[PDB]
């Protein structure tokens, strides 16, 4: 206990903590499955495999 | 002002300009120019004073003044023609009309002074709205209607505009008023290169648009209105000092900054075209922009300007209000040079 | 003995109306800080009539 | 080269994660390192270049520029650390950012293959100079010197740009192999005639040219020592090195539009020797120097022919070596005393004598004294042009009488004569000071003894 | 084209510079203003009657419309000013410099 | 006066505190070590080991090799009557001269 | 969520949140009055929340840790040197002046605030509004300068324009023998060393000017030293006090909003406090500045931002 | 030193440029902010664009 008045981000903001990680994660999920698609669509498209 | 009215104000600003965008007939275009003054005006006039008065009412003579002249050169268009779709106007007259009365609203010169006059009436974010929203809708228009523009008098305008606002930036002190002359500069390049690549003007809009929000964030989270209430900046928070003059760097075209993309881009593609005289005086004009960023850059962040007493009591308060996306915008103002060939995308 | 800072003279050099003032320039005020000009003295001049005899 | 340019961008890090204390001795040893990496670039072929992508190549031009910048970003840091001890440490860092900037930019300007990637490059390089100067400056004129620095640069360049984008687009490439081998005559016309003119004036204004120089004494005297010893070791080496990439395609032109430029030069060197000759200012004495030695660099490049490419490598790293020795120990001087009078201070030769030494052995190697590559260079840009013409010797000959003239005025106020009797505070020579003036000299000794890999490709 | 267009063009240029050059009123140029409108709107309904474009006879009312809303935003601005500054002169309007 | 300005601080000598410095830091252990990397590296790593490297840099040059061309060229052309030097450098049978 | 246009919106209304008796009430009198002890005893008796005078170190209990900082660091002024040399010539006078009158701006709008967001009626010891007489007793004294009174009326004018008068203002009328009798009786030599035209001054300004100018905006109440010290019936007097011609039975939703918006942003309400003036009196040089902001920076609590001190004891940075 | 790099060389380049620049930024500026004049200006300009520009 330092500061006179409780600081505006004294606690984390879990909910937007919780947001923020489940966001970056779900991006990164997507971005990995439309980059599989989007290559094995190509492959099927010139026939390749 | 009401939040709920200004909202939908502001909520009707946009609505116009997307309608101007979206519309194919004249008539919904000039509505769409009509709502967007319209709701444009007490946005201007939010904060009463007698220079918020004023500059609304210039800015609204003038626009006025633009669509009557619009409206005209669409029914001269009518006449010799029967059509309503926005095209490749069919008459000569009608074009001319239709082209200074967008130069008009623009803010080209020699229709250029109310631009400074009303940026330094009107509030920070005023002025913001103002240079980004309604530079973005008759820009739209021009690039519709590019292929019929008369070169000569579409370069005349922009030649003007690129000095003119050089010269103006120069003399000025007022930061409003240097943003309003970088703004009538960055329009006479992009109507400049309008005439070749719709393209290449939208990228620079976009680039232009970046910048001016980047520089009246950092304008705004300073609340710095002149040259020397902006000195005092260093003392109190010495990392948006070093932003602006990186931003200001890039305004003014330098190498590797995002800034010099646009220029590059539209002295390439204007040299395509055999021209050569005119690229190499764009080109060599915008030293004055540089010059009075330059200016600007040393009286806030490259030296330290004297500061007063309750700066003390200044440093103990912390800035609480954020405007959300100020870093980006300051990374995309200064590091997208690498990532040039999205143009292509943009196409 | 130390890096050299600007100062009061470099100050108002830079905090004029405008730069490279003239004599219309120099005739010229900065505006006010809060964009508020003072409110001007007019008069209201109410009308006057007379309610009568007639 | 990306095994040298990525250790620089991990120097960034490396300099804004170090310790408050650290780091000066973090930066000068990777630096070191990296200067020691970048050394074997020097074996260079006999028949074509060193083509590592498509993107970055080195030349047996561009190595000695490469290994000059690498060996001088360590000596400006000991300069900097020298001068620099108050600062606050975010300031400290700072400043090492923008010296690391500088010598990435100069290391990809030196290896770019293209010649609108090597403009865009050699523009950026101005950016991290004006910071450093009209940041780091002590004087009042360092704003005024940053401005007109900018500015010529910006002028100059401006019309290169706009002939580089008029080149790509009647030719279809800017790549330096493209033009070089598919490279067609220019006729004589107006239009060729322009572009020539935008191209030399450019690299001119870089040089600088006699009458385009007024930025050089302006920075150089009010920049700091870090950038004073940047500005003329390498910096004004860029644009002897654009002239001889740009001439390939200018020819015929040049043999008849190198006149003015030529004159220019050549009656530029001895009007700024005779400069040097009455200057009340070290600093600007050794600026007036330097470009002395930048106008005989332009008079070897403008008669161009392989005699004269040889001499101008050899005095472009020559003059950048002697330039930084003689700016380093301007600045000792100065930190001795705090002022740039150059008769302020005397008896220097009786109060610090291991420091006389490296002032004559500094002012010896700026007069061509042989077998030094300083030599080299000057007598190879004369014979050249004695074969050009044979009243060249005439002028070269007044040059280098001038030449001598000033250096060893130099030297003799400086050092000479009884000391200054009330100044009492010239305390003994740093083990800094004179390790930073023996890694300056060493390397033109070696180098005088290995004289072939300064020549450049001709050789 | 007949000499009818010609007359409303005429009037139309001749409201455009009345507009352009102010007097003293603020009220006098927005009266100019007023007019400039109304001759757009007789020369777009002499062409759509003319030409029997059916479907078009909806566009001069939308322009009125617009014109007074215009004529609304320029009143709107006139009391202001006039609540400002005592009378509704143009040359009160000079705070701002360019 | 016009200000409330610091007075210009006396200038500091290492000496003073630290008799036995090199002038790189004020702390007398940093300012030994920062001293002891920069000899030992620049010295003895960069001069000693990058000048004996670029003495016995391999011949990729080609000197020793166009010398050893050169003396079999001379020998071979001397040995049977032919011209040291050719006069041309190109062959005029396959160079088709305009008429 | 902190206050804003989306809870304006939402339904937040500050004339909801007022109880009627949510009154701004500011005590004044002359130096070394009984005014502290009414303004104590009217705040506890009408359920107020009383702010003491905004001395020197007031930001400084608002904000950080409630130890004030160093003097160099906060003020750079001294009443103790400006009683002892009134006329210095580094502008100690002036300083202190300005400085004083920023802390009682700074503490008007925390009072605001706590009244609009809290609906509990403030009692200052002193406010913006009578800030002015010691400014006049100075000049008339010959301490300051006719420039540092400009100053002075300059960023009062666009800083005070701005907020609502109190509702009631209390003066404590003292003559200035009894002043003397009662500051010699306190031993404090620095202000023993006040001359008696200084206290005249005071209290020519807060009767001739201050008590006018704010009768018209709202009633005023005048007590003596006996009536002030019975405090009954001067919370009685309060209470009955049932007219009110100011602006507060003017005001709306979205005046309050605006206000509450303004006196909840500390920098936009310092905004105009430094203005590019440069007197010598406030005037502070490169170096200076540079210097102390550094000093300041290093100071425990202030490198960052308040949730963001790992020196302080501050954890889970890393996910802040 | 004089004569030629410290007076003349400075007077033809750097200087005559900056003072073009400094007169014209000065006449482009010199606005008293009236609508009458510069949409008089306007007007000529309009007409200027319909008559030259064909
Ligand atoms: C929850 C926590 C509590 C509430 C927090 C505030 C939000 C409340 C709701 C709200 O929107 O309030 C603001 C405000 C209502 O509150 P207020 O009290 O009137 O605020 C006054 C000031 O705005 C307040 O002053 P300010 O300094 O906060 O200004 C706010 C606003 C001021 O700006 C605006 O209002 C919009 C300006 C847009 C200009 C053009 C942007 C770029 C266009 C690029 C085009 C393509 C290239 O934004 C900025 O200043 C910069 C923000 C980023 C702009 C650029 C975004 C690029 C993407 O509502 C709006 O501004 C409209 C919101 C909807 C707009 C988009 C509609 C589609
Ligand atoms: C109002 C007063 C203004 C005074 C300005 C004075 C400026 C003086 C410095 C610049 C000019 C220097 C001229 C030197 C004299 C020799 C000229 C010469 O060789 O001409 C013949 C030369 C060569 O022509 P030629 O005569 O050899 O050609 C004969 C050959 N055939 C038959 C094939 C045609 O002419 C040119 O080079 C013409 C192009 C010149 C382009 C302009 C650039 C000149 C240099 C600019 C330097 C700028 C920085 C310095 C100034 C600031
Ligand atoms: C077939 C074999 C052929 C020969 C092969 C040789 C291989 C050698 C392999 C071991 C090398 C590493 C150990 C020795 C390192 C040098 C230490 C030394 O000499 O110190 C004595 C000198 C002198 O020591 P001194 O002066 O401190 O001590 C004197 C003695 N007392 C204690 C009494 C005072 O050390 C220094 O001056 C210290 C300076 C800093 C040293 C930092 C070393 C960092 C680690 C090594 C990095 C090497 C990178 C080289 C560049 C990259 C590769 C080219
Ligand atoms: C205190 C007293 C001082 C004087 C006494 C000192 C002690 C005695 C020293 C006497 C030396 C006198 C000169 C005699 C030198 C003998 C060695 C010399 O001859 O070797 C040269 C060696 O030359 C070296 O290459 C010189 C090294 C050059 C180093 C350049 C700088 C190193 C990096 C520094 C970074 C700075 C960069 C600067 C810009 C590039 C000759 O080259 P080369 O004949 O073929 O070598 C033969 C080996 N081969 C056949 C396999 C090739
Ligand atoms: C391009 C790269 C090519 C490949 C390069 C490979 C080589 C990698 C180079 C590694 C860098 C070498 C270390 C750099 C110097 C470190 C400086 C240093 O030692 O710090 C000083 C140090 C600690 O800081 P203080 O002075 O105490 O400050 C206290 C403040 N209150 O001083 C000391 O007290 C330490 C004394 C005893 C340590 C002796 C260290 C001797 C050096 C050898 C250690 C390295 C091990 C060898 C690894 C070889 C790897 C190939
Ligand atoms: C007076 C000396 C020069 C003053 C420089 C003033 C800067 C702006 C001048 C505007 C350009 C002046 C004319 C330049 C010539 C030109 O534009 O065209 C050159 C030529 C013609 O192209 P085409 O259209 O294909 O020809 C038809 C073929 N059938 O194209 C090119 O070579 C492109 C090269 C661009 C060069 C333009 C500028 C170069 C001249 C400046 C000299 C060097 C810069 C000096 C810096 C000082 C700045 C004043
Ligand atoms: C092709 C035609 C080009 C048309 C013009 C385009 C720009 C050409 C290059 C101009 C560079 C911009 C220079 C800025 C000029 C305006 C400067 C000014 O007005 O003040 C002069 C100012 C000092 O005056 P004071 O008012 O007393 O100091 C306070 C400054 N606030 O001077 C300066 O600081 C600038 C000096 C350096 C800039 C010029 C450097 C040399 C120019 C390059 C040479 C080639 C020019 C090409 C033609
Ligand atoms: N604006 C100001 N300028 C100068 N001095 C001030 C100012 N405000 C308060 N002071 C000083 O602060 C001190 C506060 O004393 P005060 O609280 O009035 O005593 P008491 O509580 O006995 O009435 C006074 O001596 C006064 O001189």
């Amino acid at each position: 206990k330092f500061y006179i008045r409780e600081p505006p981000h004294g606690s984390p903001d879990w909910l937007k903590v919780g947001l923020t990680l489940g966001t970056s994660v779900f991006l990164w999920i997507y971005l990995i499955k439309q980059h599989k698609e989007d290559v094995l669509e190509y492959k099927r498209r010139n026939g390749l495999e | 002002m009401n939040p709920i009215i200004y909202t939908t104000l502001i909520m009707t600003v946009m609505s116009g300009t997307m309608l101007v965008m979206i519309s194919s007939h004249w008539l919904l275009i000039w509505i769409g120019f009509e709502m967007n003054l319209l709701a444009m005006i007490p946005v201007l006039m939010k904060n009463f004073n007698p220079r918020a008065t004023e500059a609304a009412t210039k800015y609204f003579l003038t626009q006025a003044t633009a669509s009557m002249m619009l409206m005209m050169a669409i029914i001269i268009n009518l006449l010799y023609s029967g059509q309503w779709t926005i095209t490749k106007m069919f008459n000569p007259v009608a074009m001319t009309m239709m082209t200074m009365a967008l130069a008009m609203k623009l803010g080209l010169s020699p229709f250029h002074f109310w631009v400074p006059e009303v940026t330094q009436g009107i509030s920070l974010q005023a002025g913001l709205l103002l240079l980004t929203w309604q530079k973005l809708a008759p820009l739209s228009v021009l690039c519709q209607i590019s292929q019929s523009i008369n070169p000569n008098l579409m370069l005349t305008m922009a030649m003007l505009s690129i000095l003119i606002g050089g010269w103006g930036g120069l003399n000025q002190t007022q930061l409003r008023k240097i943003m309003a002359y970088s703004s009538i500069a960055h329009m006479g390049w992009m109507t400049a290169v309008l005439p070749y690549n719709t393209t290449m003007t939208i990228l620079n809009l976009l680039i232009y648009i970046t910048m001016t929000l980047a520089m009246f964030m950092l304008l705004i989270h300073s609340s710095a209105t002149t040259t020397l209430s902006l000195s005092h900046t260093w003392n109190k928070m010495p990392v948006i000092t070093s932003l602006m003059m990186v931003t200001l760097l890039s305004m003014g075209g330098l190498p590797p900054l995002s800034g010099f993309m646009p220029k590059w881009m539209i002295i390439q593609e204007m040299t395509k075209n055999e021209s050569i005289i005119m690229p190499t005086l764009m080109a060599m004009t915008a030293l004055l922009n540089l010059y009075f960023y330059m200016r600007l850059a040393y009286s806030s962040s490259l030296t330290m300007f004297p500061s007063t007493n309750n700066m003390k009591m200044k440093w103990q308060f912390e800035h609480t209000k954020q405007m959300k996306l100020l870093p980006t915008m300051i990374v995309l103002s200064t590091l997208v040079l690498p990532m040039t060939p999205a143009l292509s995308s943009l196409n | 003995a130390r890096q050299w800072q600007p100062d009061v003279e470099w100050a108002e050099q830079f905090g004029g109306a405008v730069m490279y003032p003239t004599k219309e320039t120099a005739h010229w005020k900065p505006p006010p800080w809060n964009d508020v000009d003072p409110p001007k003295d007019t008069l209201v001049s109410n009308l006057t009539l007379n309610f009568g005899p007639q | 080269m990306l095994k040298i340019i990525i250790p620089t961008t991990m120097l960034l890090p490396m300099t804004w994660m170090s310790k408050h204390n650290m780091i000066w001795i973090n930066a000068t040893v990777h630096s070191l390192l990296i200067s020691l990496i970048s050394l074997s670039l020097l074996n260079q072929l006999g028949e074509n270049s060193l083509n590592f992508s498509l993107t970055f190549f080195s030349d047996s031009l561009s190595a000695p520029l490469l290994v000059l910048t690498t060996w001088l970003l360590p000596l400006m840091l000991m300069a900097s650390q020298s001068h620099l001890s108050k600062e606050t440490t975010t300031r400290k860092k700072l400043y090492i950012t923008m010296l690391i900037l500088l010598q990435l930019f100069l290391i990809m300007t030196f290896t770019a293959t293209e010649l609108i990637l090597f403009y865009i490059l050699f523009e950026a390089t101005l950016v991290p100079t004006l910071i450093i100067i009209t940041r780091w400056g002590n004087q009042t004129e360092r704003l005024n010197a940053g401005l007109y620095f900018l500015f010529y640069t910006l002028a100059g360049s401006l019309p290169l740009l706009v002939a580089l984008v008029y080149i790509q687009n009647t030719t279809g490439s800017l790549n330096f192999l493209i033009i070089h081998y598919w490279s067609h005559p220019l006729s004589n016309s107006w239009s060729n005639i322009f572009m020539w003119l935008a191209c030399i004036m450019a690299f001119m204004v870089k040089m600088p040219l006699y009458g385009l120089h007024l930025w050089l004494p302006k920075a150089h005297v009010e920049a700091p020592i870090a950038g004073s010893m940047v500005l003329a070791a390498v910096l004004l080496k860029l644009g002897g090195y654009g002239m001889m990439r740009i001439t390939t395609i200018l020819n015929p032109l040049t043999n008849y539009m190198a006149y003015p430029f030529l004159m220019l030069s050549m009656w530029g060197m001895i009007m700024t020797s005779s400069i040097c000759l009455r200057q009340t200012d070290l600093k600007s004495l050794i600026a007036y120097s330097s470009v002395s030695h930048m106008a005989l660099v332009i008079v070897a490049i403008m008669i161009q022919t392989p005699w004269s490419f040889m001499g101008a490598t050899a005095l472009m790293i020559a003059h950048g070596l002697t330039s930084s020795m003689l700016f380093c120990l301007a600045n000792t001087n100065y930190e001795r005393v705090h002022s740039r009078t150059m008769i302020l201070a005397r008896g220097l030769q009786t109060l610090l004598p291991l420091m006389a030494t490296w002032w004559l052995v500094a002012s010896l190697t700026n007069l061509a004294l042989p077998p030094s590559i300083n030599l080299i260079g000057e007598l190879f840009i004369i014979t050249a042009s004695f074969s050009w013409s044979n009243i060249t010797i005439i002028l070269m000959g007044m040059n280098m009488m001038i030449t001598a003239l000033y250096s060893l005025y130099m030297l003799i106020t400086t050092q000479r004569g009884k000391y200054t009797h009330h100044i009492n505070n010239i305390k003994p020579s740093f083990t800094r000071e004179n390790a930073l003036m023996a890694l300056h000299i060493l390397p033109l000794l070696l180098l005088t003894l290995n004289p072939k890999m300064i020549l450049g490709p001709l050789y | 084209m007949p000499l009818v267009y010609m007359n409303i063009i005429m009037a139309f240029a001749i409201a455009l510079a009345g507009l352009l050059m102010y007097r003293s009123h603020l009220m006098s140029s927005l009266l100019c203003l007023e007019g400039m409108m109304l001759s757009l709107f007789i020369m777009s309904t002499l062409i759509i009657l003319n030409t029997h474009f059916t479907l078009a006879n909806m566009m001069p009312i939308i322009l009125l419309v617009f014109a007074a809303c215009e004529a609304a935003l320029g009143l709107s601005l006139l009391v202001m000013v006039s609540n400002t500054y005592g009378t509704d002169y143009v040359q009160n309007l000079n705070l701002l410099q360019c | 006066i016009r200000l409330q300005e610091d007075p210009d601080p006396e200038d500091e000598n290492l000496y003073e505190k630290n008799p036995d410095s090199h002038g790189y830091d004020k702390d007398p252990i940093v300012d030994l070590w920062n001293m002891r990397v920069v000899f030992f590296f620049g010295f003895s790593i960069v001069l000693v080991l990058g000048s004996t490297f670029v003495a016995y840099l391999p011949d990729y040059r080609m000197q020793e090799w166009a010398r050893r061309e050169a003396e079999r060229l001379v020998k071979y052309r001397e040995a049977n009557g032919l011209p040291l030097m050719e006069s041309n450098c190109f062959d005029p049978n396959k160079i088709q001269l305009p008429e | 969520l902190q206050y804003g246009p989306l809870a304006f919106v939402l339904g937040e209304r500050t004339t909801r949140k007022l109880t009627e008796t949510s009154k701004v009430i500011t005590v004044d009198g002359n130096i070394c009055s009984g005014k502290g002890r009414l303004a104590r005893e009217i705040a506890e008796k009408l359920g107020l929340r009383h702010f003491p005078e905004a001395g020197i170190h007031y930001a400084d209990s608002t904000t950080g840790d409630g130890k004030p900082l160093d003097v160099q660091l906060s003020g750079n002024c001294s009443l103790e040197k400006f009683y002892d040399d009134p006329k210095s010539n580094d502008g100690n006078s002036y300083r202190l002046q300005s400085w004083l009158y920023a802390s009682r701006l700074l503490q008007y709008a925390d009072a605001l605030e706590h009244l609009l967001s809290t609906g509990q009626g403030v009692v200052l010891e002193r406010s913006i509004y009578s800030d002015f007489v010691f400014l006049e007793a100075m000049y008339r004294q010959g301490f300051i300068r006719k420039q540092c009174v400009e100053h002075y009326n300059e960023v009062k004018k666009v800083t005070a324009c701005e907020y609502l008068p109190p509702h009631v203002v209390v003066y404590v009328d003292v003559p200035v023998p009894e002043i003397q009798s009662r500051i010699q009786k306190k031993g404090n030599p620095h202000e023993m060393k006040i001359t008696a035209a200084y206290l005249q001054d005071i209290e020519n300004a807060y009767k001739k000017t201050f008590l006018p100018e704010m009768s018209e905006k709202c009633e005023v109440l005048q007590y003596s030293a006996r009536e002030a010290e019975d405090a009954e019936k001067v919370v009685e007097d309060i209470e009955y006090l049932k007219c009110d011609k100011g602006p507060w039975p003017d005001q709306d939703d979205r005046t309050f909003h605006r206000l509450r918006m303004l006196v909840q942003n500390k920098l936009e309400v310092l905004n105009y406090t430094t203005i590019p003036v440069y007197l010598p009196e406030i005037t502070i040089g490169a170096h200076q500045s540079d210097r102390v902001f550094q000093k300041f920076t290093e100071l425990p609590g202030r490198k960052y931002s308040p949730g963001y001190n790992e020196d302080v004891g501050d954890k889970w940075i890393w996910l802040k | 030193s004089s004569l030629l790099d410290l007076i003349w060389l400075e007077t033809i380049l750097p200087k005559t440029t900056s003072f073009i620049q400094m007169k014209m930024s000065i006449m482009v500026s010199n606005q008293k902010g009236l609508i009458k004049l510069y949409f008089l200006s306007f007007l000529i300009t309009i007409m200027i664009s319909m008559t030259l520009f064909n």
